[PDB]
């Protein structure tokens, strides 16, 4: 039945402007 | 009852649903801990009925008598609030679990965890077992007293001899509704012959057999008469009338099963 | 089969059923006195016991069917626990949004209550 | 306050459908000049899974076995029929249409059939797109000798099929099935330009079919469609499913993919008609001139392996230049790749001029222009379905070239 | 090949046995 | 163009008819076929050239003819009469039909117009002693024995009549249209007799049974 | 191995032979028969792709041949 | 007694379930009509067909009517009694490759279901239940 | 003695064993089908093919893979019989629901 | 609902047979609230 | 206070409509005795 077959770049460098 | 239902005394509901009952109190801010929701459990407070009602919608529970002789000895029904102290059943289960009214008693068990719930919904609910494994014969067939009412309802006319005292050397109705209209009113009985116009195709029961008597007219027009209904047909036309004799017990079986299926397929 | 009436406008054949068939005028006919046995038929979840059935139609195994359901159950219930349990129940909800997803619209988890209730602390009482 | 402020199709055409367990949803039919269409008749919402848009039962089909021996499902042929003896004389590899034309005779035939009716809304002679109902003029504007010989090889054939089945002896039955050989064209016709293969479950038995399918073959051609087909073989119905999570709006056609990985000229003999958006379309380059695969990918946002081409549509923005013409000279443009290598702007503009000269070259090989082409079928009132067919598709091809110069352009311009 | 060519209600009779579980398909050389 | 009146009964012939000037009349056993000649009424039969084939079937065979046939064109009305096979097929399939209803006919009725007359002209009735049988389990063709009962003779008012026809299409008697009997008494007739009989052979084995009254 | 085999026939790529023989070659080495004989068992009563090879076999039989206890001799 | 003997029952197959779609076998029980010895019931030819699955093609003439593990239909059936169809060939519990277990195909149709038996299935312990229950 | 080498087990078990199961079968259905039981022809031969899924080594047949006595499956009885020449030696056994 | 009209008996053998159909035709789901229609069908008149 | 109320109407044609009333709050018995009243005055 139901048990059968068991069941960080990019940041700190964004830019400058 | 419906057939997927059944009652639950109070206290019974309030003895398995007790942990249920008390997450419902908790919840909602009716009582401060565990030892009050069980003190208030205790006393029969009105609202703890409020919230057992709540906690049982959508639980099933599985109903069981003593002899499990097979596997429908033990179903799954949705439970609900019932007056007095006894378990109300379904008629139409009580050959499943081989159970009478004269002295007989269940066991009721409430599926915890959301899997044994999904299990008891989804396997154990007694529309989805309407088979017999056995031989796969149906299980929940009408018997004694419903089976006693549909033979008396579809039980038709009385005929030759017992129906007229001397060889014979009937109303006519546009549609069911005003028949059954007319029997409701008291104007005919239930098994007394009448003639039922037909717009559909041929569709009723009857022995294989050739008009009794045909009446043909020399406009064109003949009328075939059988044993349990009425054609007209023309040659100059491709018009075709159809005349049913029956009763208002056959129309009344017919009308029950066909709005059956019809209400279910609107409900949803 | 192409011809333009001069004017820019293509004229074209339309298609047409040109035969008769009897099954149209016996079938599409509607019973009037179901008002009653609809509402009944929804206020005790008999549509739940049809949903059950049409999704038991894509399924090649049952078993497999009950325990999806139960684990997509059981994600309802760890990810928001205060929403379920009283008038919402998660099997229910995962039945119908498993409706839902095929376009089907149904009352979420089935949830319903009744409208007559007259007032707070009154309890229905069944008639058995 | 509410106070202040393309055709339908014929209702009986879904009413006898619907009478019979036919089922759409959130689609209607409507029927225009070009012919039948299945349009959203509403809002249809992307939901998490798949949607159901159509179901057609089993019983309405007219399905054959696309593997030897020939059986039928449902058995709509009797025992002892003669029509089973013309059908089980076929070639099993290349003759499964004419199988399928047999049937569909058959099927018309039979008076409590399905198809009896359904058969009033299949194509006309004078209205199918197939080929088969070509003639030497038509064919003649395909600009394509290998087409041309194709579409001749398959009509004698199918000739050379009907002469040989349909002599003066057969019996009522028979004759009364095709009484001359351009109904039994018309009917190869249907089958090659309507029928789906599948492999479908019925009860214990898993096989390949070649089926004649009611209300979806009305679904239309495209290589990105929307819809796709599955068989739900517990209750033997055949599902048409909206892609999960797919919004389609109103009024947006629902269609399906035919056949994927096929160039415009197989779309030309089997369904009689071709795209010029097919993702597939080969042009024949010398090869001595090539360009960079990766900078041409990244220029268009052209991501995935080369099976899975696919245009990303977001970074674009509003692109509308990039789609499958863009990638199908992708696929056919000379290219070379060497990892990480960078490509040298200098090398790469003298490649796109060769190759753009390569392509003005092929439009200068044909007699007319696209444009020329288009004017003559605004201007056209008295020409065939095929004709118009042709036009199009050399319409088509004159297209891609021009698609294929085009992005050329483009992608030197944005190389630096 | 020996025991092929020697066996060449089920009867009583071995051979009429071995003939019988040819034509029911339960045993054939 | 063929003539088959005197030839062989059941005998099959070596040609293949042309079934667009014949009258094809399908029964239950066979197709029953009569050569047609022209007309916008379709409604006029030559019966001098008849084959019957089997349903469905190009083998031609004069049918069987157990009476004198016309020989001038006569214009006729046809009707068929039988019963109606409503079946309860086994359901193997998803959604195979609860029910299957056919028209079973056994025989068909041909009733000449009365001097040959056209169904649009307003003076239009039928000739009920004009009438000729085709039957499906003997693949034959006769002519009916018409039994004339209302005043008149040859000369009458041929609105007026009804024809009756009863013991399996054997039966035929014209009466006058105000006598005509009611279906209900029709049943009702036979649903007397018979449990007259039945109940008469139920009591039949008591044995104070030839002291007794029916009452 | 065996979780990128899971995840692969949940892609939907079943496995054939090729992958099953090549899981086989290290249940061989386990000391437990059992393992190789249930691999073989999925194998044995599955697909046409699935199919036993004699690679397969030889891998059974060396896992049940080499033992740690018990007799093998009947199951070989 | 009964009690006693749906105990023993069953035991002996309470370990038997659905575990494979197709063992693969190719032996078949074979179901003939006609027997020279008594002119066989009807009824019974049918009942015991209806459900199982076939473990050859059945042919009439040069046309093949059934095809090789395909469900036995009540159409199937009357087709077979209707021509002189005299051999059937059938996928039982006796003809599958185990006694541990059972595959959907040597089974059958679910006795409840309507379609094939599903994997998984404790069908030893509904054989063991359905014959003691009547007891 | 008309068949040697496993010929004369194998075909002598299958026959036997193929004749068991009819009658077995039979048998259980005639007493069910007289007190108007009725059960499906699986069910029984759910319980029957565990009765007749066994053979018994015979006294005589020695070996280092089987002894004498031995109660083994049918299936595994054939396989070996053309496999090893080594005295495979059996003959059907009907063993009760016990 | 193509239903064939009963016009003559409705016994034990006749419901139980005409049960059997409505399942294979309508399924088990619809069949489920026949079966309560009928019912109280033949309470009602009982 | 005893009151009523139309809680559905409907139309569906010309020669078919519908509606659904409402009477509450009632005592034990009374509300069974009106139904069966008012059922047989809209009857006959
Ligand atoms: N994307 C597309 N553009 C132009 N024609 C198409 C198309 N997809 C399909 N077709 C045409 O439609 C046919 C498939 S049947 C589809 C419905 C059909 N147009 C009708 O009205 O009956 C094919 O013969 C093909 O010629
Ligand atoms: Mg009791
Ligand atoms: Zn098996």
């Amino acid at each position: 039945g139901t048990g059968f077959n068991k069941g960080d770049i990019l940041f700190y460098h964004r830019e400058f402007c | 009852l419906s057939l997927h239902r059944c009652g639950l005394p109070r206290e019974i509901a309030i003895e398995l649903f007790q942990t249920f009952v008390i997450r419902g109190l908790i919840r909602q801010h009716l009582a401060s801990n565990i030892g009050v929701a069980k003190s208030q459990i205790r006393e029969k407070k009105p609202i703890v009925w409020e919230i057992l009602q709540e906690v049982m919608q959508g639980h099933p529970v599985l109903l069981n008598r003593a002899p499990t002789l097979h596997r429908l000895g033990i179903q799954s029904f949705q439970p609900i609030l019932v007056e007095g102290r006894t378990i109300c059943l379904h008629p139409l289960v009580c050959k499943g679990f081989n159970a009478d009214f004269d002295g007989d008693q269940m066991a009721v068990h409430v599926p915890l965890s959301l899997e044994a719930q999904a299990e008891a919904r989804l396997l154990m609910f007694s529309h989805m077992n309407l088979l017999s494994p056995a031989i796969g014969d149906p299980i929940s067939v009408p018997t004694q007293d419903m089976l006693i009412g549909l033979y008396v309802l579809t039980s038709g006319t009385r005929r030759g001899i017992c129906a007229n005292r001397y060889n014979p050397c009937e109303p006519f109705f546009c549609n069911s509704y005003d028949a059954i209209g007319a029997y409701r009113q008291k104007r005919i009985n239930l098994d007394s012959p009448l003639w039922l116009r037909w717009q559909l195709d041929q569709r009723v029961i009857a022995s294989k057999e050739v008009p009794i008597e045909v009446h043909y007219e020399s406009f064109g027009n003949y009328h075939e008469i059988y044993a349990h209904y009425l054609i007209v047909r023309s040659v100059k036309k491709e018009t075709l009338y159809i005349y049913i004799r029956t009763t208002v017990g056959h129309i009344s079986f017919y009308r029950e099963i066909e709005e059956a299926i019809q209400g279910f397929s609107q409900a949803c | 089969g192409i011809q333009r009436d001069d004017n820019g406008r293509r004229i074209w054949r339309r298609r047409t059923l040109t035969k008769k068939d009897d099954m149209l005028r016996y079938k599409l006919q509607r019973v009037p006195f179901v008002e009653e046995q609809v509402r009944k038929i929804k206020e005790v979840g008999k549509v739940m016991t049809m949903d059950i059935e049409r999704l038991l139609l894509s399924e090649d195994n049952r078993f497999e069917f009950v325990n999806s359901v139960a684990a997509e159950a059981t994600e309802y219930v760890e990810k928001n626990r205060d929403e379920y349990g009283g008038t919402k129940k998660a099997i229910f909800h995962v039945l119908s949004n498993r409706v839902n997803d095929l376009g089907f619209d149904r009352p979420e988890a089935y949830a319903e209550s009744d409208p007559y209730k007259p007032g707070p602390g009154y309890l229905k009482e069944y008639y058995t | 306050f509410p106070l202040f402020q393309l055709e339908s199709a014929d209702p009986d055409f879904y009413k006898i459908g619907y009478v019979r367990r036919v089922r759409a949803y959130g689609v209607e039919f409507k029927e225009g000049p070009d012919g039948f269409g299945i349009y959203a008749s509403k809002d249809i919402e992307p939901r998490r899974r798949a949607r159901v848009i159509m179901e057609i039962p089993h019983e309405l089909m007219i399905t054959i076995r696309q593997k030897h021996p020939w059986m039928f499902f449902p058995d709509i042929v009797p025992i002892g029929h003669p029509i089973f003896d013309i059908i089980n004389s076929t070639d099993p590899e290349r003759d499964w249409d004419l199988r399928l034309a047999c049937l569909l005779l058959f099927s018309f035939d039979r008076e409590d059939h399905f198809w009896r009716l359904y058969g009033d809304f299949l194509p006309a002679a004078d209205e199918c797109s197939s080929l088969l109902l070509a003639t030497e003029e038509d064919l003649a504007e395909l600009q394509d000798p290998q087409l041309v010989s194709t579409i001749r090889q398959q009509q004698k054939r199918v000739l050379e099929f009907w002469e040989k089945n349909w002599h003066s002896g057969v019996p009522l039955k028979i004759k009364r099935l095709a009484e001359d050989a351009e109904r039994f064209i018309w009917a190869v016709s249907i089958a090659q330009t309507r029928c789906i293969s599948m492999k479908t479950r019925i009860g214990a038995l898993v096989q390949d079919l070649n089926m004649m399918i009611p209300y979806a073959d009305m679904l239309n051609h495209s290589f990105e469609p929307n819809c796709f087909l599955h068989w739900r073989p517990k209750d033997r119905i055949l599902e048409v499913m909206s892609n999960a999570g797919q919004a389609i709006k109103k009024g947006e056609e629902m269609t399906i993919n035919y056949m994927p990985g096929q160039k415009n000229n197989m779309l030309m003999e089997r369904y009689g008609f071709s795209t010029p958006v097919n993702p597939w379309d080969a042009i024949p380059f010398s090869g001595d001139s090539r360009i960079h695969l990766n900078s041409f990918l990244s220029v268009f946002n052209i991501f995935g392996l080369p099976e899975e081409y696919y245009h990303d549509s977001e970074l674009s923005g509003d692109d509308s230049f990039v789609d499958g013409a863009v990638i199908a000279a992708a696929r056919t443009l000379p290219t070379w790749s060497d990892i990480d290598l960078p490509p040298i702007p200098s090398a790469e503009r003298k490649a796109v001029k060769e190759l753009q000269d390569e392509c003005r070259k092929m439009l200068a090989e044909y007699p007319t222009t696209s444009e020329q082409d288009q004017k003559l079928l605004d201007s056209l009132s008295e020409a065939r379905t095929t004709f118009a067919t042709a036009v199009k598709y050399r319409m088509h091809r004159k297209m891609f070239i021009g698609k294929i110069i085009k992005a050329l352009d483009i992608y030197q311009e944005r190389l630096l | 090949e020996f025991w092929k060519r020697r066996f060449l209600w089920f009867p009583e009779e071995p051979f009429e046995a071995f003939k019988e579980m040819r034509e029911r398909k339960v045993f054939d050389v | 163009f063929i003539s088959t009146q005197g030839w062989d009964s059941e005998m099959v012939v070596d040609y293949r008819i042309n079934e667009d000037e014949f009258h094809k009349i399908s029964l239950l056993d066979c197709d029953f076929f009569i050569r047609k000649p022209p007309d916008p009424d379709n409604d006029v039969y030559d019966f001098r050239e008849m084959y019957v084939t089997p349903p469905d079937t190009d083998i031609y065979s004069v049918p069987r003819v157990l009476a004198p046939m016309p020989q001038k064109y006569i214009r006729c009305a046809m009707s068929d009469y039988g019963c109606y096979d409503v079946t309860e097929p086994p359901i193997d399939a998803p959604r195979d039909p609860l029910y299957k209803s056919e028209r079973e006919i056994s025989k068909v009725f041909l009733t000449k117009h009365y001097r040959n007359r056209r169904l649009n002209d307003p003076e239009f009735v039928l000739d009920f002693e004009e009438i000729y049988v085709i039957d499906s389990k003997t693949k034959s063709i006769t002519r009916a024995r018409v039994l004339v009962t209302v005043p008149g003779g040859r000369k009458r008012d041929r609105k007026d009549d009804l024809l009756v026809i009863r013991d399996n299409g054997n039966s035929f008697k014209i009466i006058h249209v105000g006598e005509r009997d009611d279906p209900t008494t029709v049943i009702e007739r036979e649903e007397w007799t018979k449990t007259r009989e039945d109940m008469e052979k139920h009591l039949r084995k008591l044995r104070d049974f030839s002291v007794s009254n029916w009452f | 191995a065996l979780d990128i085999s899971y995840e692969m026939e949940a892609a939907g790529r079943f496995a054939t032979t090729f992958h099953f023989n090549c899981l086989l070659s290290v249940q061989a080495t386990c000391g437990i028969p059992e393992v190789a004989y249930a691999t073989f068992e999925n194998m044995e009563y599955g697909e046409d792709f699935m199919k036993p090879d004699t690679e397969t076999y030889n891998w059974v039989i060396q896992a049940y041949t080499r033992a740690d206890s018990y007799d093998r001799v009947q199951d070989v | 007694d009964a009690g006693y003997l749906t105990r023993r029952l069953v035991e002996v197959v309470q370990h038997i379930v659905v575990r494979r779609t197709d063992c693969g076998t190719i032996r078949g029980i074979s179901v003939s009509p006609r027997n020279k010895s008594r002119m066989m019931s009807e009824r019974i030819f049918i009942q015991t067909l209806i459900g199982r699955v076939l473990a050859d093609d059945i042919y009439i003439g040069s046309r093949c009517v059934a095809f090789r593990n395909q469900d036995l239909g009540i159409g199937l059936v009357n087709r077979f009694i209707t021509f002189g169809t005299q051999s059937i060939s059938i996928r039982t519990p006796f003809t599958c490759r185990s006694t541990s277990w059972i595959c959907r195909l040597c089974y059958g149709r679910s006795p409840t279901h309507g379609d094939l038996v599903e994997l998984g299935e404790a069908v030893g312990i509904i054989a063991g239940q359905s014959i003691g229950e009547p007891g | 003695r008309i068949l040697g080498i496993p010929w004369g087990f194998l075909i002598g078990a299958e026959l036997t064993i193929v004749q068991s199961r009819i009658s077995l079968v039979n048998k259980i259905q005639k007493v069910y089908r007289s007190q108007g039981v009725q059960i499906h022809n699986r069910h029984i031969e759910i319980i029957v093919r565990q009765i007749t899924s066994k053979v018994l080594v015979s006294e005589e047949g020695m070996s280092n893979v089987f002894l004498p006595g031995e109660l083994i499956g049918l299936l595994r009885a054939e396989r070996t019989g053309r496999a090893l020449e080594e005295a495979i030696c059996y003959r059907a056994v009907l063993l009760g629901i016990t | 609902a193509n239903l064939v009209f009963h016009n003559k008996v409705i016994d034990g053998t006749a419901i139980k047979r005409l049960i059997s159909r409505l399942i294979d035709h309508f399924g088990m789901a619809y069949t489920s609230h026949i079966l309560d229609q009928v019912k109280t069908l033949g309470f009602q008149q009982a | 206070t005893l009151q009523w109320k139309c809680v559905e109407s409907r139309r569906d044609s010309k020669r078919l409509y519908y509606g659904r009333f409402i009477l509450s709050p009632l005592m034990k018995g009374q509300a069974d005795t009106i139904g069966i009243a008012m059922r047989r005055a809209l009857l006959g």
